[PDB]
């Protein structure tokens, strides 16, 4: 999914 | 592919007016729609995210509404620094932006002052001829400029340039430049620039004889 | 303060390669996914690529897939975009833009943008402009500033003493690959033989300065 969140968690 | 189209493409309005602009997605994007403001040559600025959420520090006169395929951005009362182009963007499937809505300063209709300039004797020494037609200080922006050489309508050999709205009087100016080889230029006599504009009750022609 | 700074833009010939970069400061760069977005002259915004915070997942637009490569070096707080086999239509201002991080369960709108870096894809050689007069109760006159590369040129009138009523048009790219513009000014008819009018044209990239007096 390209629209998945791109940031650290 | 998800497309987003904005309406209208240009919106004329005055300070203090309320403006509502629309953005339609080709298929449902749920609430994944964002609104950005961009001034010419500047980085875009995020105004609204998730359809209606106001980004931190953005003035409260900006509000967003909608879900699914129909979304809108409303400026409750335009301020002078709000004249700009506004872009919506869907972040549901990849990232696609709209074509932009230019929010422009409204003013009274002003017909253009039209001028034609033959090519310089200096340039003609060099092998190319440029004929310039100037439309000065007009409003609204829509204007048609046609070139005629010995009554032959010219096509493919002209280029237009338009200034941004004058900061003082909110008018436009436009140049149309006809490029010909000196041989072609010296083959003809009458060079005419014909201008159509809302402020003109009938088209205006400026011409010279070579 | 949070800031993104793009670098690398310049004139590059078609078919060649160019590595843009984007340096971040004022926030934990290694925590954020970052996008490249571009805007061609006169056109709208076009998303180009995304890289995840650790440089793992990478997404590209179909228009750049296979030619552009996104990467990052978190130890240098820097993002890169390697562009190969450049085409003329890649001419654009390129922005880096941060995922806003409003929600952890989806990607987000782009909150922080850089100022942009301009990439001009052209094989045109550097050339200073030819300046031709546009000879003249109001009369119009001007200067045609033709065949120069690359951008920009500045035009003043009477060494800056004349600014009222001046319109300097944006440059247009001619089919020769060389830019051209006119600068015009409306003045009184009554002093056309009395008042001297000179356009001062400065082409910074070519070390060219031209003064052209414009007369009837």
């Amino acid at each position: 999914n390209p629209n998945a969140n791109p940031n650290a968690n | 592919d998800i497309q987003v189209t904005q309406s209208p493409s240009t919106l004329s309005a005055s300070v203090g007016d309320r403006v509502t602009i629309t953005c339609r997605a080709s298929q449902s994007i749920s609430s994944w729609l964002a609104w950005y403001q961009q001034k010419p040559g500047k980085a875009p600025k995020l105004l609204i995210y998730k359809a209606s959420s106001l980004e931190s520090g953005v003035p409260s006169r900006f509000s967003g509404s909608g879900s699914g395929t129909e979304f809108t951005l409303t400026i409750s009362s335009l301020q002078p620094d709000d004249f700009a182009t506004y872009y919506c963007q869907q972040y549901n499937s990849y990232w696609t932006f709209g074509q932009g809505t230019k929010v422009e300063i409204k003013r009274t209709v002003a017909a253009p002052s039209v001028f034609i300039f033959p090519p310089s004797d200096e340039q003609l020494k060099s092998g190319t001829a440029s004929v310039v037609c100037l439309l000065n200080n007009f409003y609204p922006r829509e204007a048609k400029v046609q070139w005629k050489v010995d009554n032959a309508l010219q096509s493919g050999n002209s280029q237009e340039s338009v200034t941004e709205q004058d900061s003082k009087d909110s008018t436009y100016s436009l140049s149309s430049t006809l490029t010909l080889s000196k041989a072609d230029y010296e083959k003809h006599k009458v060079y005419a620039c014909e201008v159509t504009h809302q402020g003109l009750s009938s088209p205006v022609t400026k011409s010279f004889n070579r | 303060q949070v800031q993104l700074v793009e670098s690398g833009g310049g004139v590059v010939q078609p078919g060649r390669s160019l590595r843009l970069s984007c340096a971040a400061s004022g926030f934990t760069f290694s925590s954020y996914g970052i996008h490249w977005v571009r805007q061609a002259p006169g056109k709208g915004l076009e998303w180009v690529a995304l890289i995840w915070y650790d440089g793992s997942n990478k997404y590209y637009a179909d228009s750049v897939k296979g030619r552009f490569t996104i990467s990052r070096d978190n130890s240098k707080n820097t993002l890169y975009l390697q562009m190969n086999s450049l085409r003329a239509e890649d001419t654009a201002v390129y922005y880096c833009a941060r995922d806003g991080g409003h929600s952890t369960s989806w990607s987000n709108a782009f909150d922080i943008w850089g100022q942009g870096t301009m990439v001009t894809v052209s094989s045109a050689s550097t050339k200073g402009p030819s300046v031709f007069p546009l000879a003249p109760g109001t009369a119009a006159l001007g200067c045609l500033v033709k065949d120069y590369f690359p951008e920009p040129v500045t035009v003043s009138w009477n060494s800056g003493a004349l600014t009222s009523g001046v319109h300097t048009f944006p440059a247009v790219l001619q089919s020769s690959g060389l830019y051209s513009l006119s600068s015009v000014v409306t003045v009184p008819s009554s002093s056309l033989g009395t008042q001297t009018y000179i356009c001062n044209v400065n082409h910074k990239p070519s070390n060219t300065k031209v003064d052209k007096k414009v007369e009837p």
